[PDB]
């Protein structure tokens, strides 16, 4: 691997459900690259959910110096409209921070995220009252071999 | 950090070179 | 919307699991666009629950004149390194064709995919059988697309 | 047959066939 992650720090944690994610990322690039890196952040629901993953945001980083690099990835929050069973934003979900070179993913940083809320009518989950907390000290990393240049 | 836009309208960020030790 | 899909035809269907996907897409553009379109193909697994979705490929299409436009998007097959349980390729999966303009998705076309392994050949008709991914076949149900539209700005 | 190219950022890019306007 020509690129290696050194740290991921979550800037605004905990936070409201609908607050942008802010990751300060430090990585080492060891050889010259012809192309950008392509970061993405991916909302992942529960095993019980039938909803496929939700890409929250992506970002081209480049051009890439040989050396040790830092940037901030600020990603939009989840779209509530693509979560038809709103209740499953509650409790423990996943976020995957991943990076691809030339449409090939080489690294994945997976987190657990804890989510909790602050005659009678049925109520709907109020999203403005949900807090998330990314468990940022316990990341699960996975490298994949890609071709690079 | 310097945000920019590609020909195609894609958000692009130049990363901060901290140092080049290896 | 300034872009409307008129047809999506899957050129190589059925196919082997490891074959590239070839989608022939025709669309209309009604106004000037300053940028290219960005098409994406995402592989989505079964209710399997231990599978993360996988972007197969993205393609920038342009320049785009006003009129009826056409192109082939040839995407890589699924990377099986991203699929821990190899046996989860089997059964019904999903494939998502989407397009964005300036990082904003406006269209998404979802299809159900059928996946199946070859039975034993005559010579073979003992050993437990591996799932050989080179002996798995997909068939995308290209006539039953699920289409979802998003409002974006086109200025 | 399509003209395929690659942006500086590494994105592959195709020119579409204008069928009619």
């Amino acid at each position: 691997s020509i690129v290696n992650i050194l740290s991921v720090n979550v800037l605004n944690n905990p936070a409201k459900f609908s607050d942008p994610y802010k990751f300060e990322i430090t990585f080492e690039c060891l050889e010259p690259l012809k192309s950008d890196l392509e970061w993405k952040l991916t909302y992942v629901g529960s095993a019980t959910s039938q909803s496929y993953d939700q890409i929250l945001d992506t970002l081209l980083v480049g051009p890439i110096p040989i050396g040790i690099n830092k940037f901030v990835f600020e990603a939009d929050p989840p779209n509530i409209d693509l979560l038809p069973q709103l209740s499953d934003v509650l409790g423990v979900t996943v976020i995957l921070l991943s990076c691809a070179y030339e449409d090939n993913e080489f690294v994945r940083v997976g987190y657990y995220v804890n989510n909790e809320m602050e005659e009678i009518k049925k109520v709907k989950v109020d999203i403005s009252k949900v807090w998330r907390s990314i468990l940022a000290e316990k990341p699960r990393v996975t490298r994949f071999n890609i071709q690079w240049d | 950090q310097k945000v920019t836009i590609t020909k195609e309208g894609k958000k692009r960020v130049a990363p901060q070179l901290l140092t080049t030790l290896s």
